[PDB]
RNA sequence: CUUGAGUCUCGUAGAGGGGGGUAGAAUUCCAGGUGUAGCGGUGAAAUGCGUAGAGAUCUGGAGGAAUACCGGUGGCGAAGGCGGCCCCCUGGACGAAGACUGACGCUCAGGUGCGAAAGCGUGGGGAGCAAACAGGAUUAGAUACCCUGGUAGUCCACGCCGUAAACGAUGUCGACUUGGAGGUUGUGCCCUUGAGGCGUGGCUUCCGGAGCUAACGCGUUAAGUCGACCGCCUGGGGAGUACGGCCGCAAGGUUAAAACUCAAAUGAAUUGACGGGGGCCCGCACAAGCGGUGGAGCAUGUGGUUUAAUUCGAUGCAACGCGA
């Protein structure tokens, strides 16, 4: 029901799957999409097209609210992390900043095990 | 092949309407080197066509042809050790050709007497847009949608 | 890799900028690397190697391949 | 006596060691807000987690471990090893000029100390990871690889153990013998005219001459030419095993045989072949297509069975309408 008119997206991409999820710029969710909800599985949500139907998705979600300007932080190593700006884009949010958030540790916690394939 | 660009080979026209996409389709049609034969069931099945549904023979032809052809089928790319189905658009000699083809198969299925007759009604089918040919098409478009994931990245 | 879009900045070029910004941040890569847990033996022995490689390699190029080649 | 060896003076660089604080990032957990059906994972799945509201996102808190970038064939250390920042205690190396002692040196069986990781004892701690273990996959099986979990352990204190491909697979000390390109750290002169010119020490990386080597290669940091001392080897297996001794809480370590058995076992390099190596390329090899065979009847050849005989031969492609 309400109005907030400048949004985050935050776009977490890792290597299985991408998440889109908008925000108020205070923090709180107003609507997510995913590929996996967006109807791709396996292979076909690990890819760049899986992710640009997710944000489109969650654009049309957030609709409701009437969002104009979004500021997009990007998180993780994914197939997506353009698919999605570009889908965002294209749904028709004015960008105005692209931050990248991926959290690097400072060497703190140790890894799991080398896969052997 | 692998060091070959050969150029295409050379087609002559239909005698009856000098039509080069009629003289293919006439050769798709031919079973056993039998044009004489070919030629007399595609004529047959034209004027049977332009008959029912209106304008000309070529026109008539044509319309059956754009609700039958192709814009994108699907080919097996084989990268990763498993095969990706990817999308790919059909060039427009293979759209014809592609189309041509299947609709000679759904009329060689079909259950009229005559080979004309099976042509005729195929042909009519695919300008309305409810035959099999047309199905099958549609069959073709389905698989690219679902496999639209693996198009830019081959 | 913060990036603030300009005033009529186009967004194909924000775009551009952003993915300089991460490439020269090195934030996949450095991701990519703390991935999997690489024993300190195999960061050694990795060093070693790429140090040897690019070594022989350019004097390879430098001094190998100064004659004629046809 | 002063050239080896050491002492003193002044500086230098350093993840050298011991103790105590502290910082930020990140993971985990906890509480709360927003919010809604997925998340997670894989080659593809499932186990697992989520409508008892997860994952995502913001705030706050707890706690443990490790210190991104700098970071380097960089540095330090006898070796093992040492990596945020700050302080306290502390060892060594190197250079400069002198001054001092006056062979005080080198090596070392026994002996003594130090000695990664795993392991053990006692008491803490426990985020992440993870032997064992559990479930899900894969598979002929899968007591594995992969996935989801997960306890010892990894961390701290103090003891033990005493071994590693503890490797440069190269014992320590000293002298002598052509070069080139670097790195690092001192120092003398040159106006530093600039980051710069010419020296002279230390450590260090690569390339290479003579010489050496079975060859590979080593080559002023020698595997070259020599001297001192030590350790060790004498065919493969049996066997670094048995017995005995010593040491250890234990696991085990250390010292260390014999019978019996074979005529080889090995090192380096060469030519092939092969690789679920790599690069380049071709062929109805695939792909794109068209038509068949495999089902039916019959012809024909073969196997088999049968027969008195069913003549003999061909019998993966490259025998089977073949000799015929
Ligand atoms: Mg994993
Ligand atoms: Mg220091
Ligand atoms: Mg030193
Ligand atoms: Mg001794
Ligand atoms: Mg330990
Ligand atoms: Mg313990
Ligand atoms: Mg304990
Ligand atoms: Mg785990
Ligand atoms: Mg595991
Ligand atoms: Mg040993
Ligand atoms: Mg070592
Ligand atoms: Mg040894
Ligand atoms: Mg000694
Ligand atoms: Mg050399
Ligand atoms: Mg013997
Ligand atoms: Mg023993
Ligand atoms: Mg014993
Ligand atoms: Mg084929
Ligand atoms: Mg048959
Ligand atoms: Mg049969
Ligand atoms: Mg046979
Ligand atoms: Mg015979
Ligand atoms: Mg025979």
């Amino acid at each position: 029901r309400k109005q907030v008119s400048d949004g985050v997206a935050h776009i977490h991409a890792s290597f299985n799957n991408t998440i889109v999820t908008i925000t108020d710029r205070q923090g709180n969710a107003l609507g997510w999409a995913t590929a996996g909800g967006s109807g791709f599985r396996g292979s076909r949500k690990s890819t760049p097209f899986a992710a640009q139907v997710a944000a489109e998705r969650c654009a049309d979600a957030v609709k409701e609210y009437g969002i104009k300007n979004l500021e997009v932080m990007v998180k993780g190593p994914g197939p997506g992390r353009e698919s999605t700006i570009r889908a965002l884009n294209a749904a028709g949010f004015r960008i105005t900043n692209i931050t990248d958030v991926t959290p690097i540790p400072h060497n703190g916690c140790r890894p799991p095990k080398k896969r052997r394939v | 092949p692998r060091r070959r660009v050969i150029g295409q080979r050379k087609i002559l026209p239909d005698p009856k309407f000098g039509s080069e996409l009629l003289a293919k389709f006439v050769n798709i049609l031919m079973v056993d080197g039998k044009k004489s034969t070919a030629e007399s069931i595609v004529y047959s099945a034209l004027e049977t066509l332009a008959q029912r549904s209106g304008k000309s023979e070529l026109e008539a032809f044509e319309v059956a042809l754009e609700n039958v052809r192709p814009t994108v089928e699907v080919k097996s790319r084989r990268v990763g050790g498993s095969t990706y189905q990817v999308p790919v658009e059909v060039r427009p000699v293979r759209r014809n050709a592609l189309a041509m083809r299947w609709i000679v198969e759904a009329a060689r299925k079909r259950g009229d007497k005559s080979m004309a007759l099976r042509l005729a009604n195929e042909l009519s089918d695919a300008a309305e847009n409810k035959g099999t040919a047309v199905k099958k098409r549609e069959d073709v478009h389905r698989m690219a949608e679902a496999n639209k994931a693996f198009a830019h990245y081959r | 890799p913060v990036i603030k879009v300009r005033e009529n900045e186009p967004f194909d070029v924000a775009l551009r900028r952003f993915k300089r910004s991460c490439e020269k941040a090195g934030v996949l890569a450095e991701v990519r690397r703390r991935e999997f847990y690489e024993k300190p033996t195999t960061e050694r022995k990795r060093a070693k190697a790429s140090a040897v490689k690019r070594h022989a390699k350019k004097l390879a190029r430098e001094n190998a391949r100064r004659t004629r080649l046809y």
